[PDB]
């Protein structure tokens, strides 16, 4: 039934029948784009200190 | 249906079968469509949760 994006509503619906089912990542790829900008940002505006 | 068995949801469906064919079949080898033998009518079967 379509599929929204990647993971806008998918209805929930990574299942397969006989019981196999796949679970979502802990951290979000948003969180992990901060992480890497943060670091990024950090390393250019203040060296090894940070 | 007409030998063929299982459980789930039944829901109407835009498939193009052949005028020949039963019922459908996804690449794991588990069906995901089914003619209704009364009233030719593709049926899409979704396990529910
Ligand atoms: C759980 O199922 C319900 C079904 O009622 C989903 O409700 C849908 O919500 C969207 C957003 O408002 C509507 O566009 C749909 O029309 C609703 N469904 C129906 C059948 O009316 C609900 O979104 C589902 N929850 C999740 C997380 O997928
Ligand atoms: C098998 O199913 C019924 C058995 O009577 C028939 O199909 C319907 O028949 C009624 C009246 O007998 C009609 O009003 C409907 O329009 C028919 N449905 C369809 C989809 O044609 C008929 O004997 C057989 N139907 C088919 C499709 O083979």
């Amino acid at each position: 039934d379509c599929l929204g994006d990647i993971a806008a509503r998918d209805l929930i619906c990574a299942q397969k029948f006989n019981g196999l089912t796949v679970l979502p990542p802990l951290l979000t790829d948003e969180m992990i784009a901060q992480y890497t900008s943060a670091l990024l940002a950090g390393t250019i505006t203040s060296g090894w200190t940070f | 249906f007409n030998g063929l068995t299982g459980t789930g949801v039944l829901t109407e469906s835009n498939k193009k079968f052949l005028p020949f064919q039963q019922f459908g079949r996804d690449i794991d080898d588990t069906t995901d469509a089914v003619r209704d033998p009364q009233t030719l009518e593709i049926l899409d079967i979704t396990p529910c949760s």
